[PDB]
Order: C-alpha cells, then structure tokens, then sequence
C-alpha cells in the first residue's frame, strides 16, 4: 500500500462511498443512493450522476479524477458491488449473487476545432450531428487457459513462461495459450462516429470527426439525424517513430456520459382525453367534409373542391379481406397535372409537413441496397421505401423524368403490391400498405388533357389505376390574372406568414390533426349503407366506406356521398372523349 | 348483485363456441326464425354465457369445451412458462374467467392451472417496490384488477413518500 | 395508514427534557427536567423558548453496537422504544439547531431503516401455499408495516379465495378456489 | 352496509355496546332509497323482489387478512377459531381473517394493530 | 347495446373534479325511454301460454334479467356516482355551500339522514360541527379575507359583500368567513 499520495484505495477506502453516503439530506430524498433501489425495480444496473457534488463537497478532486477518470469508474464499480450487496441483506438471509452496472455522469460545451495534446486525457463538452454507425458484436474482460488455469486478467478495455511445465523437468515455452472462453465474462460494443457542428465552418474546409467505443448499456439508445452532447476521452490507438513519414497517428475518443438534445416539438418521432374531447366534440360538428376546403393551402388560393377529396385520401378506405385469398387495394391514389408556375412544387413542399413522406423527384430513394459495408466485407440491405411507406404516403413529381430502370416497381406496387427480389438468387418478397399522391409537368397542359389520350408513349395504364385526376392550369382570367400578379409580391416580400391560418375555427393545429388522423384510421372495419360510370369508377367506393370516416361513422349511403362522384366529375370530362 | 364492476356486462359477455350434445332450437338473435329450430350436436355455438350461468353443465345441453389460450398449450406451458410470459392487455379477463368459468366446463384438471399464475407474485413484486419517475413509462402489461392495486401499491409509497418530511 | 397516524401517536409518549396543566406531568420549573409528551417541544423549540436531549438509544454506540446485534434476525431485533422514524424525523428538524451528531444519527437510521424491509421482502419472498398462519412480528418496529399494509392484504382476498379456503371447503380431486 | 345490516341488528336488536342510536341513519335510508326511484323506474317499478331486495349487500367478505396486536398470552394459548391458530406470541403472531378471530376482539383479549 | 352506455358514461366529469365548470344531467333519454319500451318485450311473453312452460324462455329470461340487473345499478350510480364526490366537497362544507350548479329530495333526506351525526357531535344535544375549516387558533373576529379564484359564490355568511374569488375582500367578520378550504381559498387570510 503505497500511503503517501496518489493512494492506490482511498477512494475504496472510504472515501466516495461514504461521501455518497454523505449524500444524504433532510427530506430524507436528497440521494443519488436508491437511485439504483429504484433501477433494481427492474434491474437496469446503472446509475447517474454530476460532475458538480464533488465542487459542492470539495475543490479537491475534481482537478484529480480528470488525471484517471477511467480508473476511477471501475473503482467506482467495485464500490457498488461492495455497498449495495451490503444493502442486498439487512442480516443475513439474502444474496444470490452479485452483478455489474455502470455509471452515467450528467454543464457547459466546447469545440472540436480547438482540442490536442494541451488537453489529452480530459473530459469535455461538445455537439455535433451523428452519421451513422456499427451495430454490437462483443466483448469480454476476464476468463482463463488450460496451460496455467489463471484469470485472464486484463486492465485495458501483452500476451505472456508456458507453466504447462513441472512435471518433473519437462519445460514447454513459446507460448502454448489456448483460451478456453466458456470461463468468460463479457460486455458490449458499438463504435460510433459522428460529424462536427455545421456552423463553424464546414463549408471552405471539410468536416472532421471522431471515432467512439461504446460499452454496456449505451447501444441501442442514438439512431444518426440527431444532435447530441457527450463526454468522452482524448486517446489514440496506434504506437510509433512509408506511411508516417516522422510519426502521424490517428484520433479517436470514448462515451462518457452522453446527453443528448430532444429538440421540443420534433419528437413525435422517436419518444390527452381532453385533446380526445377536442378531437369528438369538434367531431360532432357535420362541417369537416368542405369546410377545410380552405385549410390545406393555408397560404393558397384554388384547389378548392380538391382540397374536398383530400379529406378522404388520407383517412383511407378499407381492407376488407374476405375468407378466400385476397388482400385487395383499400389504398387510394391521385394524380395531378400541369405547367409549372401554378406553386405545385410548394403544394408537395408545405405537405411534407401535413404523416411520413418525402418530397425528391428525379436522379435524386428508388429498390434494394444489395452492396456491402466494412465491416469484415457483409452485404445487408437497405430494403425500398415501401418499407418506409406501410401507412405512410407519398407526394412525388416527375414519373416522366426519371430513369426507366426503376419503373417495374410502379406496376409492381400500385397493381397488386405483388413485389419481389432476385438479385442475389432469392425473392425477399416484402409488402406494405402503401399509396401516393402524384404531380407532373406533362406534356401539354389543358390542350392536351380534355382531349383524348396520349400523354406518356408506353402505357395507358396510368389512367386505369387512379381516378382523381384534376387539371393544373394558369388559366388566364384577367379578373384574376392581376391577383395572381400581386398574389405574388405578398409572398415574395416580409416573411409574415408563419401561423396567419392559426385563428381558422377548425382547419389548422398540424399536431392535433395529425393525430385525428392516426387515431381516426384504427377505428374499426368501416362500411356504407344499402345504396362513362365504369368498373374503374366504381372500383370512388374506397371514398365510399371513407366518409363513415370522415364522418367517422360506421355506415353511410351512395348517393349523400356522391359528393365524390360530383367531385370525380372534375377528372372525366379530361378523359371521357 | 355481485362482487362488482363497473364493466358489469363485460363479465359474462366473452364468447366461446362450445359444442352441442344435442339438436338446436330458436336462437332469436341467431338467423333463427321460420327457418331453422333444429341443427346437429356440435355446430360454431357461440355462448355469451350471462343465459348459460347456471345452466347445468351436467345437464345434457352443451359440452366439455375451451377457448384455446385458456387451453392447456397456453397454459398448462404458461405454469411453466411462468416465468416471463406476459398478458399486455390481451385477454384481460383472465385473472376472473377461471374464478368464474373454468370449473363450469367440468374437465376437473383447470382450476389449479390458474394460480400458479398468481402464485408467482409472492416472487413477482420484488421488483414491484418504487416509482422511479413519470406517469407513463411501460404501464399497458395488465389484467383488469392487477392494475388496480398496483396503482395503488405506487399509491401508499407515493404518501410514504411524505410521510419522510415536507416532500 | 398514513404520515400523521404515527403523528397521532408516537408523538403522545414522553420523555424528561430542559426548560399547570392538569396530568402527570409536573409544573414548570427553571433549570429542572420535566417529563412531557412531545407535543410541546414543538411549542417550545419552534417558540424559542427551551432545548431537549433526547433518549438513551439516541446514540452512536449502542446502536453502533446493534448494526451487527440483529444478524441474529433472521426473525428479528432490539428494539429501542420501536419509535425512532418519527422522533428522529421531528428530533432532527429542531433539536440539531444545538444538538451535536445529527449525522451518523442520519445515517444508521436509513442505514437500518432501508434495511430491515430489504429483508422484509425476502422473508415474504418465502411465503408460500396460502401459508396465512405462519408469520412475523416476534421483535418488530411500529413505522414499517404500513409499507405494504394495503397492498398485498388488498391483494390476497383474491388469492385467499384459493389460498385460505381449503381449511374449510372442498370440492372434487381437484383444487377449489 | 344499509344492505341486510338490519337481519342483524333484528337478531337482537344489540344493546349500547353494539350500535348506538346507527338505528336512526335506518329510517332516512330507506327513505332516500325509495324517494329517488319515485324517479328512476316507476312506471313499471319492481316486480318480485320489490321490497329490500336479497341480492345487494355491501360487505359480508371476512377474510380481510388481519394484523393482531399481540398484547396478551404469549405461549400457544389456543381458543375458539376453525382456522390454524397455533403458535399464539406477545410479540409475533400469525396472520389471519376476521370471520374465525371474531372472539378476542369482543373479547378484547387480543388486539389490532 | 342493452345498457353498456356507462362506458360512455365515463367523461362528463372529466373537467369536473377540482376545476368543474358545471355538470349535466344528461345523455340519459333513450338509455331511460327504452327501459321499459323493452319492457313491453319483457311482457310480450310474461307469463304467457305462447309455449305453456318450457325451456324456451329461461335463456332469455336471463336477457329479461339481466337487462334490468344492469340497469339498476348503474342507475345506482347516476346519483351514487354523483353522491360520492358531491358528498366529499360537501364534507368540505356543509350546506353552507351547496352545489355551484328528486336529487334535492335525496339531498335534503341525507341532510335529514346527517342530523343523526350531528345529534351527537358537539354534544349531546348537537352541532354541525367544524370538521373542514378553521384550525385557526381563533382570533380577533373582523379582519378580512383573500381567495385563489372560487367560484360559484354562495357565501351568504353575516358579510356586506364578499364576492367570492381571490380577493372577495371586504370587512368581514368571524361568522363570515367560516366557509372553505380547499376550493380555491386558502393562500391566505
Ligand atoms: N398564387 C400564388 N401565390 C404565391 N406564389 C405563387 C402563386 N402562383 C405562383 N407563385 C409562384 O410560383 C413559384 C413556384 O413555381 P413551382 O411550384 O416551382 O412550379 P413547378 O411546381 O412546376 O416547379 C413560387 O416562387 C411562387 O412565387
């Protein structure tokens, strides 16, 4: 025992232990000690903690630990074993056996562009935005070898004498250790990475970054699109002095202490019956169907009676399988069409945000990701994005220009959802409850639609599959020509209009009408009432069984909800002749 | 009229299709009319018990029978897997069908599957000792008394709580 | 069960403290101890008006010495006036205002107050097959079994129709609840 | 426990040391029970067991686990009850119901915690 | 179907527990105006020769039971239910303050049905008795009052005008201000 300074036990001693018992104050709360009373209501063997008792309690160790902070954690490991399996048995009737845990600490940040040798070994504050990362695979800390039957003791988380010897003379050296694993111990893993921050200058220099070690309990938790501040250490990896042409070596850090940003309304992503009164009660009210008819473009002007069958689109119709095979299309589609200027772009662009979606269109998802990573050279998938729509939707331009590849998987999804693989020798034959809205910048505009039929030059098949398809324009109406000439210096001008539909009776609170919906279409098995007009016209009774929806009600009839086929009118007469 | 509830009709309303051991006659509710009082022994006999509550079992009316979860693949392995299995919310009359009905079927082997069940709380609620923190964090794994007293085995910790001091 | 039933009552016993009303208790008198429940000391110490020591148990020493007396327990212990989550709770508001060692106090008390429950779950982590008369008090406290005093009881009526009701009622080979 | 309280208390009609004059709360509650239903259900009000009917009873469960303030004989001093009662302490005890136990309590030789 | 309308019985009090608007007695129409339209169904067959005593009505006469069993009950409830936690706030306060908002006849008979308590409590002879209010030490009796925003303002007690919500102040004396605690009171006196 080496009792002059930097003691090898003090802390063990008595020391952390007891001042964590010195955490301990009136109101008989004031405790970071049944913290872990409170994780063994589940066993979560872990623990929080400050980097800011130790300043209330001293000026003493918090310049020590920072010099063997890692050291001090698996101290702090076995003064957790030694004080709760005291506190596993008052006297002495309890203890199967002990455990492991770990230990989470947490104030104020740093940056990336700033930190070397100067501050090696020490434990920081800083933010970026995560990238992507490994999954877990292993790890282990102790087992032993037949060749000496010792504890594979190690203190990092080199390679030995044989002692497979005295037999007599016999000596047996050069290394006969063989691991025997199934005396192991073993922890976890992840190795994380992420990206540094985007406002201190990314863009005339590139971006630097850094490589982690994640260890027991932390996996599982950071999925990248997220912005986070953590704690770690200033170490490399590599030894030393054509590469390196005196020295260069490579940085990394570890986890200490993540804590993450949840930044305040995003997180209806990841993480009332008042709000179900307003969601009824507002209900009940039979003026929903045309009155948001002005709520969709809360900034725009038209669409108006198309706004109308929206308000079916979304809530669905039914899947209403039946004893025999089928699973047939309760999914519904759109289409739109017309010249550029009519702010179609922005129409998709503000509806991102109106419930899972994404809004690209053309060489820039698709189709599988059969490629492979580094990771001992795997190949796994990525899957398509009817993966990232089984419920959720999509609003897509340009079908036309857009590579012809990746257009098997259009008739492959919107027909049948009869989708399949062969890439490598198999069909990964995945589904979902997908459906799409639609726009284009086709080929000649109101000339061409009302007239027949020759808009794309390989299929008439786009026709069948959908049905409301209602015209774009610029019409020109010189009433309105000048107001759509100054409907557009109020948008071009004062950046005002942020929330001006807010004070609309009941056509606005994207988080409460995100939510009507998602409740909305896990109702029940909706239907309707006894009650060129085709069999793909017909084929409008999704929109049907929808208006028990939209009303959410269970029936409804033909001919009140024609109210569709009235509004189907609008996309006829393009294609009746 | 009972150990009640305030779901007092959601007590004899599960349905079961246990058999017939004879004809049938009139189910009024049924497709029954002038159209059928007669069909075989066995048949889909659907039975929301609250008419066959006290209807003599040992009568030769309907038969030996079993909603299969409340079948011994379940539960008979659920004794044995009583270890981790969970409930959620799935069947929730389940700590009560067989405080009702599981004698009624009079296969004399069921009654004693249940429990050992419930006996696992005597080593169940060693966890069950604390609330940690917010009102929602897994509270959805119940049956529909359980979560009464479990509320309130939060409860008297919840004002133990200030029984300590001023907190 | 409560915070105040124990305030209803423990606070009612009495011990001789420093500084008439009709009972027991003497009148009042300068420099001389005067037996009193603990229901004035409120209105004496919060009113600035006297101090108080406390009991013999309140030590650390005889109770330093009981931190491994009760490994006897696997019943249970000493017992020292059984009261000491409630005097200690009021004692440690006020009486360190001049008392010395409000601390290992503080810290035996949660010490074996957690404690002695952390086996309270063990010994009911023994109970098995409706085991209704076979139970323990044989030296227990008095502020602990309030701790689960409506929750398993609340709970084992509806157990105890299968546990408690073979000793008196039976059915066919198999079980009965 | 309005419900068959009164079966009870016209057993004997219990002196002081049972109810006290808990008889006057019998009148007013009836009284309230009829009153009320004169709006409730009466055009075609109860029809067999139209009085106070046998079905509704508030409280007849009496296994209600019970903690004994041991306070008496120590030693295994055995008494009337159908129940296991072996194993009598001044300071233990083995838990009970009250159904069996409903003796000392009159009695007053035992005690509640 | 046949009375499971208590499910959604379960939300007109949802406001209504310490920051209660005001209450209703409705919803109840066709839950009470088929009771006894069924009822005719009840006597289409009671004690009828349409079978001359066979089996076929006791499974039914279950549904002719039981549909009532459950109509009862929760019709317990419809005052119960709203006897509970009226009976708490008026624990809390006896007529003093009556409601904000032949229930008053049930209302008046559990007055009635009260006095029995209040016989013996205070003495012999009897007192409504302070059970909710005032563990003032009294003093000095005319000084005024503060509130936390009641409503409802039912004091009718001895003052000028208090109107009472936070600062329903006025010089009001001892008989005054005996009323409430825990309505939106007592920040203060
Ligand atoms: N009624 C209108 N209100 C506001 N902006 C409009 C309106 N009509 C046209 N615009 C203008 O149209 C432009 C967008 O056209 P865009 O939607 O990109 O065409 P496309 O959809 O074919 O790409 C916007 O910059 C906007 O200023």
């Amino acid at each position: 025992n080496q009792q002059d300074a930097q003691i090898n036990l003090q802390a063990v001693k008595k020391k952390y232990k007891e001042f964590i018992r010195t955490f301990n104050e009136e109101n008989f709360f004031y405790k970071y000690r049944d913290t872990l009373k409170r994780n063994y209501l589940n066993g979560r063997y872990f623990l929080e903690i400050e980097m800011e008792d130790l300043v209330g309690f001293d000026e003493t160790l918090a310049d020590k630990l920072n010099k063997q902070p890692t050291e001090h954690l698996e101290i702090f490991e076995e003064a957790a074993r030694e004080v709760a399996d005291e506190i596993t048995a008052p006297r002495p009737e309890h203890e199967e056996h002990m455990h492991d845990i770990q230990i989470l600490l947490s104030a104020n940040p740093t940056n990336i562009r700033q930190l070397k040798s100067d501050c090696v070994s020490k434990l920081v504050k800083i933010a970026g935005i995560i990238v992507a990362a490994s999954g877990i695979s292993a790890k282990a800390t102790r087992m032993s070898i037949q060749c000496l039957s010792c504890s594979t003791v190690i203190p990092n988380l080199y390679a030995l004498k044989c002692n497979t010897e005295q037999a007599g003379r016999p000596k047996c050296p050069l290394d006969p250790f063989f691991i025997m694993p199934d005396k192991c111990k073993c922890v976890d893993f992840q190795t994380l990475k992420l990206q540094e921050l985007p406002d201190f200058v990314p863009q005339g220099e590139i971006p630097r970054h850094l490589q982690l070690f994640c260890d027991r309990s932390l996996c599982e938790r950071v999925v990248p699109g997220n912005r986070v501040l953590i704690q770690g250490i200033y170490s490399i990896r590599k030894v030393g002095k054509e590469k390196a042409v005196v020295g260069v070596r490579a940085p990394y850090m570890r986890v200490v202490g993540i804590t993450v940003d949840s930044e305040g309304a995003g997180a209806i992503s990841r993480y009332t019956s008042d709000e179900e009164e307003h969601f009824r009660r507002m209900a009940a009210s039979g003026d929903i169907y045309e009155r948001l008819s002005q709520s969709l473009a809360p900034s725009i002007f038209g669409s108006r009676d198309i706004k109308k069958a929206i308000t079916c689109m979304l809530f669905g119709g039914s899947r209403k399988r039946l004893p025999d095979g089928l699973c047939r299309r309760g999914d519904i589609n759109v289409l739109l069409l017309g010249d550029p200027g009519t702010a179609k772009s922005q129409l998709l662009k503000f509806v991102e945000k109106v419930p899972i979606a994404v809004y690209t269109s053309g060489k820039g998802s698709s189709t599988a990701s059969v490629m492979k990573d580094p990771q001992t050279r795997n190949f796994v998938m990525e899957g398509g994005a009817m993966v990232l729509a089984d419920g959720g939707v999509v609003c897509i331009d340009e079908f036309d220009k857009m590579r012809e590849d990746d257009r098997v998987a259009i008739h492959e999804a919107m027909e049948q959802q009869t989708i399949s693989i062969a890439k490598a020798g198999i069909t990964t034959t995945l589904n979902s409850r997908c459906s799409v809205l639609a726009a284009a910048n086709s080929i000649f505009g109101r000339w061409d639609d009302t007239k027949g039929e020759e808009n794309i030059d390989f299929m008439p098949t786009i026709l069948s599959r959908f049905d409301m398809i209602f015209i774009v324009k610029d019409i020109h109406d010189e009433s309105r020509d000048i107001t759509l000439a100054k409907h557009i210096i109020n948008v071009h001008l004062s950046s005002n209009k942020s929330a001006p539909s807010e004070p609309a009776e009941g056509e606005i609170s994207l988080s409460t009408f995100k939510k009507y919906i998602h409740y909305c279409r896990t109702h029940c098995g909706p239907r309707l009432s006894e009650a060129p007009i085709t069999v793909r016209q017909l084929e409008v009774i999704r929109i049907s069984e929808s208006l028990a929806k939209i009303r959410l009600q269970p029936f409804a009839t033909d001919e009140h909800v024609n109210e569709a086929l009235r509004l189907f009118q609008v996309s006829t007469l393009d294609a009746a002749m | 009229p009972n150990y009640y509830s305030i779901e007092d009709i959601f007590v004899t309303q599960e349905k079961v299709e246990c058999r017939v051991n004879t004809k049938l006659q009139r189910m009024g509710f049924l497709d029954s009319g002038a159209e059928s009082d007669d069909l075989e022994p066995g048949r889909t006999v659907n039975l929301p018990l609250w008419y066959i509550k006290e209807l003599k079992v040992n009568n030769a009316y309907f038969t030996v029978a079993v909603p299969d979860i409340y079948r011994n693949v379940h539960k008979a392995v659920c004794e044995a897997e009583t270890t981790h299995i969970e409930l959620g919310r799935l069947h929730p009359y389940f700590y009560e069908f067989g405080r009702y009905l599981t004698p009624y079927d009079r296969n004399h082997v069921i009654g004693r599957i249940i429990f050992e069940t419930l006996r696992q709380r005597v080593r169940h609620l060693l966890d069950i000792s604390k609330s940690d923190g917010q009102a929602a964090k897994a509270e959805h794994r119940l049956d529909n008394i359980e979560a009464k007293l479990h509320e309130a085995g939060v409860r008297t910790n919840s004002q133990y709580i200030e029984w300590l001091q001023m907190t | 069960m409560d915070p105040s039933i124990i305030e209803f009552i423990g606070e009612k016993c009495m011990i001789s403290i420093i500084p008439l009303i009709y009972g027991p208790v003497g009148p009042f008198r300068a420099g001389f101890p005067v037996f009193v429940p603990l229901w004035m000391a409120t209105h004496l110490r919060k009113q600035q008006k006297c101090r108080i020591v406390p009991p013999e148990w309140m030590d650390m020493d005889i109770l330093e010495e009981i931190k491994e007396e009760e490994k006897r327990s696997k019943f249970f212990t000493k017992m020292p006036c059984e009261h000491y989550m409630v005097v200690a709770q009021l004692v440690m508001s006020t009486a360190p205002d001049d008392v010395p060692r409000c601390e290992e106090l503080r810290t035996v008390i949660k010490d074996i107050f957690d404690i002695r429950e952390s086996k309270l779950r063990t010994s009911i982590d023994a109970f098995i097959k409706g085991e209704g008369t076979y139970a323990k008090l044989d030296n227990l406290t008095l502020l602990e079994i309030h701790s689960v005093r409506p929750i398993l009881p609340y709970s084992l009526d509806h157990i105890a129709r299968y546990q408690r009701t073979a000793t008196a009622s039976q059915r066919d080979t198999s079980m009965l609840s | 426990f309005t419900q068959h309280i009164l079966n009870q208390e016209e057993s004997r009609e219990p002196d002081d040391k049972r109810l006290s004059p808990e008889t006057k709360f019998a009148q007013e509650f009836a009284s309230n029970v009829d009153e009320y239903f004169h709006k409730v259900a009466t055009q075609y009000m109860p029809n067999q067991q139209r009085g106070e009917a046998e079905q509704r009873i508030v409280t007849p469960n009496l296994m209600s686990h019970v903690f004994l303030k041991a306070n008496v004989a120590v030693p295994a001093v055995i008494v009337g009850v159908d129940d296991e009662e072996v194993d009598m302490a001044a300071g233990s005890q083995h838990i009970i119901p009250y159904q069996l136990v409903a003796d000392l309590i009159q009695n007053n030789q035992a005690q509640l915690i | 179907m046949f009375g499971e309308k208590a499910f959604d019985l379960l939300k007109e009090l949802e406001r209504s527990s310490q920051t209660i608007p005001a209450f209703d007695d409705d919803g109840v129409r066709q839950v009470l105006e088929e009771i006894k339209a069924i009822f005719e169904e009840n006597v289409a067959q009671a004690s009828s020769y349409n079978a001359s005593g066979d089996r076929s009505l006791w499974p039914l006469l279950n549904f002719r039971h039981a549909a009532l069993q459950r109509n009862k009950r929760c019709l317990l409830a419809y005052l119960y239910e709203r006897c509970r936690r009226i009976k708490a706030l008026r624990w809390e306060f006896g007529p003093i303050i009556p409601g904000d908002i032949p229930e008053v006849t049930f209302f008046n008979n559990y007055s009635k049905s009260l006095a029995a308590y209040m016989c013996s409590a205070g003495y012999n002879q009897g007192l409504p008795i302070d059970l909710t209010n005032n563990l003032r030490p009294p003093k000095s009796l005319y000084i005024e009052v503060r509130c936390m925003e009641d409503y409802g303002k039912f004091e009718l007690d001895d003052g000028e005008v208090i109107h009472l919500k936070k600062n329903s102040q006025h010089y009001l004396p001892r008989a005054q201000v005996e009323s409430l605690v825990r309505q939106g009171i007592l920040h203060h006196i």
